[PDB]
RNA sequence: UGCGAAAGCAGUUGAAGACAAGUGGCUUGUCGUUCGUUAAAAUGGCCUCGUCAAACGGUGGAGAGAGUCGCUAGGUGAUCGUCAGAUCUGCCUAGUCUCUAUACAGCGUGUUUAAUUGACAUGGGUUGAUGCGUA
């Protein structure tokens, strides 16, 4: 793993707090310097940097890298064949870019590459490239519609180009803009055949010598992917079905691989007699993030090699320029052929004007074997950061997640949301909780169910059993604001305490005499106020709650679940209204507790009973996250303190699409800021491991944390017998 | 870190008893015991005593005698066993032991030659030790252990007579060096205010605590961490926490230095010599909810203003996400200074009280917000408008819209202004529902008693309506059920609240059906209007016309 | 099964619960059947519980229940719970006898400690009966 | 890419009383027996080593029946008066019968014609004769005697020994199954005695005080006895002299006890009790003698016995009534050639290195809803509901998939009246049950909402819709009954 | 779109430019065009890798089914008849009564708290649907 920010080799091509797009744009495997001698890879820039690396071994401190002699163009690809290489550039009416094609050279002075600009393509909609490299078709937008030009680009072997409408139908015309949108288009090594793949779910393989189309219909929805084989006669092609199929082009015969946890937005074949097939998945169930898995897979057996992921978080609200893909229809994962232009400039306008950018989502720490646990939609990543991969992915609902690739209307269906899981204490079970949401334009359409699911797994097996579930706990219709695992000393920590927004509680505990996780106490309060600003702590001993409801903390005992009472009347106080509802009552140890609310951030203290400090938190987050998310955007220890955490949302000389983090930590009831840290980028979790330590992730997902003769006859025979 | 304050030999037994508890006397010839009787026979008395024990079985008794020796008593039968005497210097604090569990030859210099439980079973000369001044016996493996004005700790068990640990503990003049509750340390107190318990494994200090005030006679309890502690000149007997299974609540220890504090229980009145009262009657530490009644040892609150994240380079701060503002600029000087400016001669007038609030408090005189506020600074400001001067315009409608008011709303029925009644109805965010349902009972048949009815439905719990409504007259539900039938949502919970907690039978019939007849229209009509919200090809031979 | 696949969903044999199940915390009257349904209750007799409920006169009801012992009135209720919760077309004509049981002995279970705790099967059938309410409502609308 | 997750059955929130597996298992005791008995089945023992035979004892003879055919094959009529206890030795090999002259006579089983001793004890009916469980040549009865005497079965002229010291007619004997000189003895007059017999054994060690005269003991564990008599049973630790359990769950006097060890079962053991108004019950002697299951008879049942500990086979329960009839209820149970041609396919990889096994499992069958679902017919699954021969559970899994996974109204749209009326007249069977009654409630809204103009033309489907209006005018009265129930009960909190 | 609670409460829906069609304009409609506002459809659907049979262990059940015109409560019909009421031994429903392989459903038995074994050469060829009636 060549890390990036390990070294000032090229963490100084970027390491910024605000310029992210200095992107990774090529790489490629030889060694451009000096030919014929490879193990190393020469990667190619978005900017012009072209940094030569070794990854046998240790990564060399000073790299080969130069920089190319570049105008104000921006690096579409390069290109590789026998010997010679090109380069390809965009520019600068109508939006549309403008593509420069060069070719290199690099041999009298080795500082510099030299660059020859064979043609330019002046509107550029679409393109792809062969898979040998060695020709490129686009389109164009020449009127009284667009064109479609292939070109070869390591000699002028060929070189056409005709409009499109000679190879759309008749019948496309006076149907809709579906139905002569084109979202993808491939090309063969040979420059004989091309698949030009429409919005409306069709393929055409036009013949390029005469121009007659075949027509392949079978995506029901929007081609999203086309690839070719090698001999050109296998069709690779993939849309919002999660389905890769691959079209016999002599008989029309699909074979199909149908349930691929994503959409293809780009397959192609790989090896040289083509035994893999790289995949590019979407996993659109998710909105707020465009996550995309890596996975190629043997052509063999058509089973996942080597399948790469990153952590998939759920953020609260979508992130950065994040576009859901092109369809048919405008959905809630995707949107339609008109509204991917006003979509991205009302999420730029979104996140520039408006007030409540919080994308914040709740990560967990199984605290058994210290992996790490991203709910997605209807799902969970169990993922371990200590090799940042991924252990595995199980659907926790009962959808359609996995048995089907919805398409154009269903599409604006959506499978229940995980909104909390908790691990017990020792690690054996896991609390999950979900909104199960109905399908519109019928009579229970406006009522939700909520489900409550206790899963267990021994430490040796990675998927879960649902041991038992509840439909409805609290009641029908009413949800679960916050559910609290228990510590060791209620039933051997096998206890869970769910909070209403009513301030209805219920604790529901596992025995093992009747062989289920069952409901023993109940406290429900019958107000006709709601509010989801709940929050809960417990007592170590196992003694007393505090039922942070809105406006008002309570304080419960445990053994017989009301208010706490002493007759005595020792200054028994048993509420503690605060000036704003009241969103963390983390409590550190059994002397004290942290109160956060949306103005201030108080301390209480118990064996000495009152506020003991105060913090102002209104400048800081103000109306900017929603009420609940508090509690997991500060945290705590067992020991050695607490963590507050705060964002800017940086400006110009109006705010920016770029943030800052400025986390700040506590020892010993808010005495010291011993901990000031800045961190570059938003911060959207923080979390303690159970070892002193505070993970936190990044917007985008990069887990950081807070912490404490004989000789040369062995070397030639090593050499001449591998 | 205190518990429930109150109350201003066989160390196992206790009432039901004869004399599990003879004991020497200050000032007296040796020793007594007494009853709530057992005979107090003599263990060779007469000497320098000042602790008496026995080895749990009150007829095999002692009297502890300053003479390096103790022989046997007769307490109960009349037959006496044998001695042996082994020093004869200072044997005032003899504790004879079990069946072979930790007994040795310890008197007061320096010579603990280990022995067993006998009058001639012998062990090793384990008098190895320096010159300890408190020396202690323990269950770790049962173990005597040394506090040495050498200063050092040592530790010997006398299991194998074999000295455990030792090491160099500096210890000064002591007042009480006892024991743990459960063994592992020793609570040692300095002497005016400060407890420090000790590892008594190893002979370092684990955690030095300071005390709550002064208290001279101290004590581990049977508890888990916690210890009672008698003032020196005075009868009170405090408890403190820093057995656990079914734990104590009488006869834990009898070492007290009050007013002949012998034999002390919880009900610590019949005493062995001394016959007093009692007092207490609580068990030992519990676990975590009693240390919210006995907060003490802590004292030192201050007054607690919001403060702010430290400004360090602050400037760069990065598009704040107020509406204009960017930090309230903070005057707690001005704040108690306002005070003085207030407690005037605007006796009767808003000039120097409402302008001198809503100058220091720049807001819109009815929100919130804009705080910088103190509770014990705005329940001092209400003080001094509830004395000499309700008719002020702008402070007391600007605090009641404050969420720590502080419990003085009781006169909110006892002074009637309506706009200044409704408000203090609708936001005055701290009520006690025995006025509200005073209130709600009080009818003036208008809309503030929806107003009054929601806001006792929007904060009380149920249950707790219910047995606090369960304080009503017949006369006011009668009214209450007569004025809901004359002449909405909340007020017919209220009158499922009503009927829930008048109670089963004792009711009337006249009534009873015409609320009858009244709610099976009310659900008629509400089933209708459910009903309406829930309910919101060619013939063979035509004959037509066209145009000529 | 290959290591990108993802687990499916599967229940299995996890029991699905409700959020409402409470389980844990000279002669002048008439000729009655109430020997017959207080050892029916003191057994665990279906087949001649069966046969002393099935007798659905009004005035036989009431003064059954009124001479019932007050202590077995919670298992009276009880198996009735069960059987209008099994049997739906059963409600009907088993809760004019779980209404007559309250009314008569509203003094035996007021004074018990735990009401929802010793009778929650009868809080979840009804619970489960009357939430659907709504709906229906808008079905017949 | 995975495979396709099965389509989940909708179960909804349990209900009350639901199937536990003490009483599925205890449930599958079936196909009864009902053999009619010149006079009252009085006692009936099992033969314990091949467990598979079992004796009864009726008036004036005792019959041996198999455990596999249920029918007599042997029988023993040769005694005087009635023949009253009857009981196998412990290795099974002969079968002691107390009579009620006072003659005990002891043949081999399986041969009734050689009766091999007959023991004279007293003048008074012997009532119990059983062997030693642990010995194999005593034999004790007691009697109407007030004594009970161990007899070895070599010197059968004087009794071995005489265990007297009971005040009123002595029914019951037992054994301490592993302290082999403990006889616990059983009178009606309360009062468990029980005798060492290494002693004089004319005074118990102790006395168990049973208020009710018993009717039965038995011996659990080495440690603890269970005594029936009166309407109750008592357990009794036998190392500290004193009751722990105490199931009174019964009408009338328990006439019988017996129990069960080890064998297949979710119940680790079980005592079965026989109580004299038509009920055995069985009880779990695990958590605390909780009754799990229970059988009702034709009239008071006298005695029972199940099965024995081994039995390997068909397996037993048998009650016998004092009507004088006796119920079983049991559970059950090319070319030489060619083949060396075709050897190898039963080798299974033994001395081989590498082992490969992708041999996919084979999961159960798609039901034909299932495979429409999944070939995305959608009207078929609709029509594949509404088969007769369907589950309730299955039709509504079936609606709730289309309902959560696509359209309701694709699944409805080229209906007419002929392709309706399946579902309306489903819909009005399910708008009783609250399981599916929200489900019947939204796809009734979905099919008049798209079909009110066929209303209008068929006649046929307008007294559908009237019928489903006065079921939900019924299940909306119901509806609204149970909210006031819960208001009135609301009111006695 | 904003505030919200899951209910609800306030706000809407402009402009420019280009192109297409129709009759240089005029009308209408689009936009891989811009600025401002907090703001349905191209006949087109999801892979093979082994099935079948018989058990067993947990989990649910509205039980899957068949009788007795046996009881309890009902809803209702044909013809006659002034009604009274007659015949249809009137029909249908629910509960009860009786019986069965718990018949029903689902998950699992590769290791699991628990619980599985067995058949078959898992091919090729010829008819097999115009050869069939019990209706």
């Amino acid at each position: 793993t060549l890390k990036f920010a390990n070294n000032s080799l090229l963490s100084g091509i970027f390491l910024q707090e605000e310029e992210n797009n200095e992107s990774i744009v090529k790489i490629l495997l030889g060694d451009i310097t000096v030919p014929q001698q490879a193990h190393l890879i020469t990667v190619f820039t978005n900017n012009g940097h072209v940094i030569v690396l070794n990854y046998k071994g240790k990564l060399v401190e000073s790299p080969k890298h130069f920089k190319i002699s570049l105008a104000d163009e921006k690096l579409a690809n390069v290109f590789h064949s026998e010997g010679n290489y090109r380069i390809l550039t965009t520019f600068k009416h109508n939006s549309l870019q403008s593509y420069r094609l060069y070719a290199l050279t690099f041999d009298d002075a080795k500082k510099q590459f030299e660059v020859a600009h064979q043609a330019e393509w002046h509107n550029v909609i679409l393109s792809n490239i062969s898979s040998n490299g060695k020709l490129l078709a686009h389109m164009c937008k020449d009127v009284e519609h667009k064109s479609i030009s292939v070109v070869s680009l390591f000699d002028d072997s060929v070189n056409l180009s005709f409009p499109l409408g000679s190879i759309l139908s008749s019948q496309t015309q006076s149907l809709s803009y579906n139905t002569r949108y084109v979202s993808s288009m491939a090309i063969d090594n040979m420059g004989q055949q091309l698949a030009v793949g429409f919005a409306s779910g069709v393929i055409s393989i036009v013949s390029l010598a005469d121009l007659q189309i075949r027509l392949l219909k079978w995506h029901i929805d929007s081609v999203l992917s086309l690839s070719f084989s090698h001999d050109g006669s296998y069709l690779l092609s993939g849309g919002w079905e999660k389905v890769m199929s691959l079209w016999q082009l002599e008989t029309n015969s699909q074979q199909f691989l149908p349930r691929l946890n994503g959409i293809i937005i780009d397959c192609q074949v790989l090896g040289p007699q083509g035994n893999y097939y790289s995949l590019i998945l979407q996993m659109t169930e998710n909105n707020s993030n465009s996550d995309y898995q890596f996975l190629l897979l043997n052509a063999s057996d058509l089973t996942s090699k080597l399948s790469i992921n990153g952590p998939l978080p759920v953020f609260n609200s979508t992130i950065k320029h994040i576009q859901q893909p092109i369809s048919a229809m405008n959905t809630k994962n995707s949107n339609s052929i008109t509204s991917l232009n006003h979509s991205k400039k009302k999420q730029s306008r979104k996140l520039i004007k408006s007030r409540r950018q919080d994308f914040t989502t709740n990560v967990e720490i199984n605290p058994i074997n210290k992996n790490l646990y991203f709910p997605h939609i209807s799902a969970v990543q169990i993922f371990d950061f200590y090799k940042n991969e991924q252990v595995n992915y199980q659907y926790l609902t009962s959808g359609v997640n996995n048995s089907m690739g919805k398409v154009r209307f269903e599409l604006n269906l959506q499978d229940p949301i995980i909104t909390d899981l908790k691990f017990t204490k020792d690690g054996q079970w896991m609390i999950t909780y979900e909104i199960e949401y109905p399908p519109n334009d019928l009579l229970s359409s406006k009522d939700l169910t909520h489900i409550l699911k206790f899963w267990t797994k021994n430490d040796n097996e990675t998927n879960w059993n649902l041991k038992t579930k509840v439909i409805n706990p609290h009641g029908i219709s009413v949800p679960i604001t916050k559910i609290l695992p228990s510590p060791r000393s209620v039933n051997n920590s096998q206890g869970c305490l769910t909070a209403d927004n009513n301030g209805g509680l219920k604790f529901w505990s596992f025995d093992s005499h009747e062989s289920n996780w069952c409901l023993k106490k109940i406290s429900l309060p019958n107000f006709n106020h709601f509010s989801n600003s709940v929050s809960l702590a417990w007592s170590q001993d196992g003694s007393l709650i505090f039922h942070g409801f809105d406006d008002k903390l309570q304080i419960l005992d445990f053994d017989t679940f009301k208010k706490f009472e002493s007759l005595e009347n020792t200054k028994t106080v048993s509420e503690f209204t605060l000036d704003s509802e009241i969103q963390t009552v983390k409590l550190i140890n059994d002397t004290n507790l942290i109160v956060a609310t949306r103005t201030t951030l108080n301390a209480i203290n118990l064996l000495r009973g009152q506020v003991i400090n105060s913090f102002d938190l209104y400048p800081f987050v103000n109306g900017v996250y929603k009420n609940g998310h508090m509690d997991r955007l500060i945290t705590c220890d067992e020991r050695t303190g607490n963590i507050a955490l705060v964002i800017n949302q940086q400006l110009t000389d109006v705010p920016t699409i770029n943030y800052k983090s400025r986390i700040i930590i506590f020892d010993s009831d808010l005495s010291t800021k011993l901990g000031n840290f800045t961190h570059h980028e938003y911060i959207s979790w923080i979390g303690w491991n159970y070892d002193t330590d505070f993970i936190f992730l990044d917007i985008e997902s990069t887990l950081g944390v807070v912490g404490t003769n004989s000789d040369i006859f062995a070397e030639q025979l090593h050499k001449l017998s591998s | 870190d205190y518990v429930q304050v109150a109350d201003g030999l066989m160390v196992n037994k206790g009432n039901y008893t004869l004399n599990v508890i003879t004991k020497a006397l200050e000032d007296t010839t040796d020793t007594s015991n007494d009853h709530l009787d057992n005979k107090a026979y003599t263990g060779s008395d007469e000497f320098l005593s000042q602790y008496k024990i026995k080895a749990k079985a009150k007829v095999m008794s002692i009297k502890i005698d300053t003479k390096n020796s103790l022989v046997i008593a007769i307490l109960q039968n009349g037959l006496i066993e044998i001695f042996d005497f082994k020093l004869t210097l200072l044997h005032s604090f003899d504790i004879s032991y079990d069946n072979l569990k930790y007994a040795k030859w310890f008197t007061e210099n320096g010579t603990e030659y280990v022995f067993v439980l006998c009058p001639l079973q012998d062990d090793k000369v384990c008098y190895k030790l320096l010159e300890l001044t408190d020396c202690g016996s323990g269950e770790s493996s049962p173990i005597k252990e040394l506090s040495s004005t050498i200063i050092e700790g040592f530790s010997f068990e006398n299991s194998k007579l074999c000295y455990q640990f030792g090491k160099l503990y500096k210890l000064n003049q002591g007042k009480i060096y006892i024991y743990s509750l459960p063994h592992c340390q020793l609570q040692q107190v300095i002497e005016f205010p400060m407890v420090d318990k000790l590892s008594p494994g190893d002979d370092l200090i684990s955690f030095q605590p300071v005390s709550v005030n002064r208290v001279l006679l101290t004590v581990n309890n049977v508890i888990y961490l916690l210890d009672l502690l008698h003032c020196s000149t005075l009868s009170q007997r405090e408890l403190t926490h820093v057995v656990i299974n079914s734990e104590k609540s009488h006869n834990s220890k009898t070492i007290a230095i009050g007013i002949s504090t012998k034999n002390g229980p919880n009900p610590t009145s019949s005493l062995e010599i001394i016959n007093i009262d009692v007092g207490t009657n609580t068990l030992k530490d519990s676990l975590g909810k009693s240390f919210q009644v006995g907060n003490n040892d802590s004292s030192v609150i201050l007054k607690p203003l919001f403060d702010d994240k430290d400004i360090n380079d602050k400037r760069v701060k990065c598009n704040d996400v107020s509406g204009d503002s960017s930090v309230p600029v903070l005057h707690c000087n001005e704040v108690i200074e306002k005070l003085s400016a207030l407690q005037d001669n605007d006796i009767t007038s808003f000039d120097d009280i409402f302008f001198k609030e809503l100058k220091i408090k720049e807001e819109h005189y009815t929100e919130k917000d804009r705080y910088i506020s103190d509770p014990g600074f705005l329940n001092k400001v209400l003080d001094l408008i509830f004395g000499k001067f309700p008719k002020t315009l702008t402070f007391l409608l600007t605090h009641p819209l404050f969420p720590l008011s502080r419990t003085r709303n009781l006169l909110s029925l006892l002074r009637d202004q309506p706009r200044l009644f409704k408000q203090a109805i609708v936001t005055c965010p701290n009520l006690p529902l025995n006025e509200l349902l005073e209130e709600l009972f009080s009818i003036r048949n208008r809309e503030l008693l929806l107003d009054i009815s929601f806001r006792i439905l929007q904060d009380f719990t149920r249950d707790s309506i219910k047995q606090e409504m369960k304080k009503l007259s017949k006369l006011d539900v009668q009214n209450f059920i007569e004025f809901i039938t004359s002449g909405s949502t909340q007020l017919f919970q209220l009158l499922s609240l009503v009927l829930d907690s008048i109670g089963l039978f004792s009711l009337e019939g006249a009534l009873l059906e015409n609320l009858t007849l009244y709610i099976d229209k009310q659900v008629e009509i509400a089933e209708r209007n459910t009903e309406l919200w829930n309910l919101i090809a060619l013939p063979t031979y035509t004959m037509e016309y066209l145009d000529i | 099964k290959d290591l990108a696949s993802a687990t499916n969903y599967v229940e299995g044999n996890a029991r699905v619960t409700s959020g409402d199940n409470f389980k844990h915390v000279t002669a002048t009257t008439t000729g009655t059947v109430t020997v017959i349904l207080s050892q029916a209750l003191q057994s665990n007799d279906h087949s001649l519980l069966e046969t002393v409920l099935n007798n659905r006169d009004e005035r036989v009801i009431r003064d059954t229940i009124f001479r019932l012992k007050p202590a077995l009135a919670v298992i009276l209720l009880e198996r009735l719970a069960e059987r209008i919760a099994r049997q739906t077309h059963r409600q009907g004509p088993l809760n004019v006898w779980v209404k007559w049981c309250l009314i008569i002995h509203g003094g035996y279970l007021v004074s018990i400690p735990n009401l929802m705790s010793t009778l929650s099967s009868l809080h979840s059938t009804l619970k489960r009966r009357s939430d659907l309410l709504p709906r229906l409502l808008a079905l017949d609308a | 890419s995975t495979a396709r997750p099965r389509i989940i059955t909708s179960k909804a929130p349990l209900l009350p009383q639901q199937t536990t597996p003490e009483q599925r298992y205890w449930r599958q005791y079936t196909s009864a027996q009902l053999v009619k008995e010149h006079n009252s089945v009085t006692h009936i023992s099992f033969n314990p080593q091949h467990p598979h035979d079992f004796a009864v004892t009726s008036s004036t003879r005792v019959q041996i029946f198999s455990s596999r055919t249920r029918q007599v094959i042997k029988t023993f009529s040769r005694f005087k008066d009635v023949v009253y206890s009857a009981s196998f030795r412990s290795d099974g090999k002969l079968l002691c019968a107390g009579d009620a002259t006072g003659l005990v006579s002891v043949y081999d089983s399986y041969n009734p014609r050689t009766i091999l001793l007959s023991i004279n004890a007293s003048t008074h009916p012997t009532h119990v004769t059983k062997f030693h469980t642990q010995d194999n040549k005593i034999l004790a009865t007691a009697s109407d005697d007030r004594v009970t005497r161990l007899w070895d079965i070599s010197n059968a002229y004087e009794p071995q020994l005489e265990l007297t010291g009971a005040t009123d007619y002595v029914r019951t004997l037992s054994f301490i199954p592993a302290a082999p000189h403990l006889v616990a003895t059983g009178s009606y007059d309360g009062l468990i005695r029980l005798y060492d017999t290494r002693s004089s054994g004319s005074t118990p060690i102790y006395s168990l005080n049973h208020d009710q005269p018993v009717e039965n003991v038995i011996a659990v564990s080495p440690t603890q006895i269970v005594s029936c008599g009166g309407n109750n049973f008592k357990v009794w630790d036998l190392t500290s002299n004193k009751k722990l359990y105490e199931r009174g769950n019964f009408n009338k006097a328990v006439t019988c006890l017996d129990y069960v060890e080890n064998f297949d079962s979710p119940m680790q053991s079980a005592l079965i009790a026989s109580s004299l108004d038509g009920h055995v019950k069985v009880f779990d002697p695990l958590d605390n003698f909780q009754v799990k299951f229970g059988w009702k008879f034709s009239g008071p049942v006298l005695s029972c016995a199940v099965s024995p500990s081994t039995a390997q086979g068909n397996r037993h329960l048998v009650a016998g009534l004092s009507s004088g009839l006796l119920a079983i209820r049991t559970k059950k149970k090319k070319s030489n050639n060619f083949q060396r041609m075709m050897r190898g396919s039963e080798y299974q990889g033994d001395q081989e290195h590498i082992i490969h096994n992708d041999k996919v499992r084979s999961q159960r069958r798609m039901r034909a809803f299932e495979r429409n679902i999944n070939q995305f017919k959608w009207s078929e699954a609709l029509d594949n509901a509404f088969v007769p021969g369907m589950a309730k559970e299955l039709t509504l899994t079936v609606l709730q998939e289309l309902r959560k996974r696509g359209k309701v109204r694709v699944a409805l749209y080229g209906r007419d009246e002929s392709t309706l009326e399946p579902l309306l007249n489903w819909c009005l069977k399910g708008i009783e049950d609250v399981r599916s009654a929200s489900i019947v409630a939204d796809w009734v809204a979905v099919v008049l909402e798209l079909y009110g103009n066929t209303l209008e033309s068929s006649p046929v489907l307008q007294e559908l819709m009237i019928d489903l209006k006065t079921k939900v005018r019924h299940e909306i009265h119901k509806s609204k009954e149970a909210q006031r129930i819960e208001g009135m009960l609301q009111l006695l909190t």
